[PDB]
RNA sequence: GAGAGUUUGAUCCUGGCUCAGGAUGAACGCUAGCGAUAGGCUUAACACAUGCAAGUCGAGGGGCAGCAUAUGGCGACCGGCGCACGGGUGCGUAACGCGUAUGCAACUUGCCUUACAGAGGGGGAUAACCCGCGGACUAAAACCGCAUACACUUGUAUUAUUGCAUGAUAUUACAAGGAAAUAUAGCUGUAAGAUAGGCAUGCGUCCCAUUAGCUUGUUGGUGAGGUAACGGCUCACAAGGCGACGAUGGGUAGGGGAACUGAGAGGUUUAUCCCCCACACUGGUACUGAGACACGGACCAGACUCCUCGGGAGGCAGCAGUGAGGAAUAUUGGUCAAUGGGCGAGAGCCUGAACCAGCCAAG
RNA sequence: UACCGUAAGAAACAGCAUCGGCUAACUCUGCCAGCAGCCAUACGGAGGAUGCGAGCGUUAUCCGGAUUUAUUGGGUUUAAAGGGUGCGUAGGUUGUUCGGUAAGUCAGCGGUGAACCUGAGCGCUCAACGUUCAGCCUGCCGUUGAAACUGC
């Protein structure tokens, strides 16, 4: 534009977006879950994924991925929930916290201990 | 030894009020951001006791003390006609 | 801190008794029309401002503001 | 923090043997694991420069948070940053007393300083980290001048040939007349890979 | 009333003052209407830097010191009446002379010494 | 002042996205030795119990319950000074509120300093005490006259100088009017200084035009009243004023210096620190005072809460408990030894300011 | 500060197919995951190795590369992007020359603008930090000059 068109008008910036809205600016929330469910992957992938329904403090619906080999979480259980998505599922933009409330570490780890909240062994 | 009273120079907009006139200054300075220079004005509100200056006459005006509500100068000297 | 509800309560009433006093005074000397009457219950009139003034009732600015008007109203009659 | 874990390790993986002189360099010239000795597999540049840092921190006994304050100092100092960030290496105390030849390693020489058997224009300064700068005095203290190590390590050491260090075994004490240059530094760090790892 | 008194601005276990000119409701290090000097009292002589002229225009318009601040000032000699004499002039104090009194007291030195024959 | 990947069978472009780097008053998982020095409810101007946080003066007065034979001192009362600061919070506010630069010939200013004058006489109350809520007695540096101030205020006149229009200053006055405290350090008037406020200005100060007209004390004048002070500030002719250089309305926000970040331009936020503003359960009104949005004052109206049958209390945005909310943030701790503050002639008293200690992967 | 007698009381966390620094065995949908993607130099365990280190990882938020609002510093035939075409209001821009003025512009002088941040020290045994001094004031205001250019 010439100089005087910018004097008129000027330029305008948009401020982005979160990536996970519904945490609020919290790195984590606390939740209840719903239903505790299993989905399938998208086309390239074949699995069976443990997902959550998970309703926030905040009064949001969230879809929570549980990482780990195994789980013991039912409806109406009391659960961390952080960002991240899984590249593969859709819809799905969070994770389950391990190791911390209701949810418990996954058993039989060694390695990558601290990300699944696994004590260490004796 | 006085202090100095602010001082403007400028151009009569109005003269439809008992005593006080309007009075206009305008000047160029460039833009904050994009460096063009921009023409603004500034109204003011001058007391004229002897209701001495017409339209459009370029006028010399001094601050004062609050004289009325919104009006803080008064006309020291006519420059033009 | 009853204390200070008393103090407070006494020193408003003795305030509003010659704040109101010297009120009356000058509002019944702002009516007199006789000049000679007026000059010669002038003085004492700006007597009572001046005290109230020094005993901080009123200011002292208000008490000249007051007895200019009011010598200037003895002039002109 | 202290490295305190195996040196012929590092003196393997390295190659030259930076903490002395040991029996173990010979007959052994292969990175440690299981997968040493397997011909040599095309290191990139990124990892030369990494293997150079990691040489020179081994070397002198300094962490990595240390190091980076380091190379900060000799880049705002005057100079080449190199040459500047070697000579702030060998200035530490512990690099000090150890080419005064007080104690036979480096380790030893920073053992010496933490338990404060080193002063310092008279003082007792008991920091590994501590800066000398020319015209000071570090001596052995007056309390610890007969330890069997300090006379061990002193016997067969009446060279103190380095010619910016200048040695007085009656005051069991020496001095600093400057800071060297890097050719005259005898260590084989190669500072310029240091220099653009750090500043790219 | 203006004030003239000391703000602490060292840090936790080292105490370093500033010796301010400031209106006694200000908060103590807060706002103050002229700087005149420092004060270590950390250092054995008690390091004391001060604007002599500033000092003593401030006196003679009335601000009032603290304990502290005065017992500054009349260390550094702010607190006299030579001026204040009516009736003589040129009437050099130079208690300077008697105020340096170098305190140049040290402490003697003693080494153990090392029997490790073995 | 430098990055990388990713649309294709392959290529060059355009274009968004995702990862590398730095930072946090962060939180979470695993793990944990010390020292130093920082920081510690970011969520609601949420709710509770207990304690403390602003008192001091017996060199002001009557007195004397706690001691030596009123004197050591001191509960209460009258009186002086202080509590408007220190400390806490960010609701509100798009505004001369804030920043920067000025003006007041339109201003006020306790305590402090200096200079010039003066501290002469007198009167009446009512706290406490005493007798029953009502009555009686009495003192002061409490309150109030009279006398003297011609340094002050008001009015008039004269002279001289002068400015920026209203005007300002300085000699001459005559006239009227205005003060004080004593005890073992003080008091009153005036002027100057210092300090602290107030008012008014130039410029800068967020989005929406799917907000284009707004305004009737509103714009100016005459006069009066009022104020520390100018002024539609208020009250009894003319029709003007503001507006695409964005009026009016709506939404959002305390504002700066800092801090962080980037080669710079610039961008983000004002956590701790400093300055200014606003506020003290929500509104309204004032009183006292040098000074008031009155933060440990009052009255009224609301709502909420508590304890009691006639009613009476509280406000946690001062410091520590606790509860709730939350991903999440500590002791119902010590001392006035230092610095600062209030009062006191001083010694001194008080000080949840402050200085410290305790707790917390903790920068 | 000094003396007893003591290695005694004190290391974990995340990676290891490429980008990226690091390797082979045993298991096997369970999974992993920033991307290329992998159901094994990528999943789980074992052995080793590589970062860092009283910390190490994950999430959240902000900034830079990002020129992805481009005054400095981007574009519009076909990638997003020329109004269907004119006339015309406000606004923006204005051939050549002479003479004034001094609004923009230029220059000089003066005032004004804690802590933090930059060279030099000094004190914290070092360092963070504290403190002093030199170098920034590179904005605003006032007052004197200049007249090439823009404005009148
Ligand atoms: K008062
Ligand atoms: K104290
Ligand atoms: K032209
Ligand atoms: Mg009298
Ligand atoms: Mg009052
Ligand atoms: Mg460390
Ligand atoms: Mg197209
Ligand atoms: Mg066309």
């Amino acid at each position: 534009p010439t100089i005087q068109q910018l004097v008129r008008k000027g330029r305008e910036s948009f401020a982005d977006k979160s990536k996970s809205p519904a945490l609020n600016s919290c790195p984590q929330r606390r939740g209840v879950c719903v239903r505790v469910y299993t989905t399938t992957p998208k086309k390239p992938n074949s699995a069976m994924r443990k997902v959550a329904r998970v309703r926030l403090t905040n009064s949001k619906e969230v879809n929570a991925y549980i990482p780990g080999e195994g789980h013991n979480l039912q409806e109406h259980s009391i659960v961390l929930v952080r960002g991240g998505r899984v590249k593969d599922l859709p819809g799905v933009r969070y994770h389950i916290v391990r190791g911390t409330l209701d949810t418990a570490g996954v058993n039989g780890r060694t390695q990558r201990r601290s990300k699944y909240g696994a004590k260490r062994p004796k | 030894e006085r202090n100095l009273r602010k001082e403007r120079v400028g151009v009569v907009s109005s003269n439809k009020m008992d005593k006080t006139i309007t009075v206009a200054v305008k000047w160029k300075e460039k833009h904050p951001i994009y460096g063009k220079f921009v023409n603004k004005t500034k109204k003011y509100h001058a007391h004229d006791e002897k209701n001495e200056c017409g339209i459009g006459d370029t006028v010399r005006i001094m601050e004062t003390r609050p004289l009325s509500r919104t009006k803080r100068w008064r006309l020291t000297e006519i420059i033009e006609r | 801190s009853e204390k200070r509800i008393r103090q407070t309560n006494a020193r408003r009433l003795h305030n509003r008794y010659y704040a109101r006093t010297a009120r009356n005074a000058v509002k019944a000397f702002r009516a007199l029309t006789d000049r000679t009457e007026a000059e010669k219950k002038y003085p004492v009139l700006a007597s009572m401002l001046d005290r109230l003034a020094g005993k901080n009732i009123i200011h002292k600015n208000k008490a000249a503001n007051l007895k200019s008007k009011l010598a200037r109203r003895i002039n002109t009659l | 923090a202290r490295y305190t874990g195996p040196k012929s390790k590092i003196a393997r993986k390295f190659g030259d043997p930076i903490f002395g002189a040991d029996k173990v360099l010979s007959k052994k010239n292969y990175p440690p694991g299981q997968h040493g000795n397997n011909r040599r597999r095309k290191t990139s540049e990124y990892g030369l420069q990494l293997r150079e840092k990691q040489k020179a921190k081994y070397t002198y006994g300094v962490l990595e948070k240390q190091f980076r304050h380091l190379f900060h100092r000799a880049q705002r100092a005057k100079g080449v940053t190199g040459e500047l960030l070697i000579q702030f290496l060998e200035a530490r105390l512990d690099n000090v007393v150890f080419r005064l030849g007080i104690a036979p390693t480096r380790s030893a020489a920073r053992q010496l300083v933490s338990h404060r058997h080193i002063t310092v224009d008279g003082s007792v300064v008991n920091i590994p980290s501590y800066s000398v700068k020319p015209g000071q005095v570090i001596g052995v203290r007056e309390r610890s001048k007969s330890l069997e190590v300090i006379a061990d390590a002193l016997t067969g050491f009446n060279h103190s040939k380095y010619p910016w260090m200048e040695w007085d075994q009656s005051s069991l004490s020496g001095k600093l007349l400057h800071m060297p240059d890097r050719t005259d530094i005898p260590e084989n760090i190669k500072e310029q890979l240091i220099v653009e790892l750090y500043s790219k | 009333a203006t004030k003239i008194r000391l703000q602490r601005h060292g840090r936790k276990g080292y105490a370093f003052y500033k010796i301010v000119v400031a209106d006694s409701r200000a908060p103590r290090d807060g706002k103050f209407i002229e700087r005149i000097g420092s004060y270590n009292p950390n250092t054995n002589p008690a390091t004391i830097d001060l604007n002599f002229e500033r000092a003593l225009y401030w006196i003679g318009v009335g601000a009032q010191p603290t304990d502290t601040a005065r017992n500054i000032l009349s260390r550094e000699g702010v607190l006299m009446m030579k001026h204040l004499l009516g009736g003589v002039k040129k009437g050099a104090f130079d208690q300077a002379a008697a105020e340096n009194k170098f305190e140049a007291w040290l402490k003697g030195k003693k080494d153990a010494l090392n029997n490790m024959k073995a």
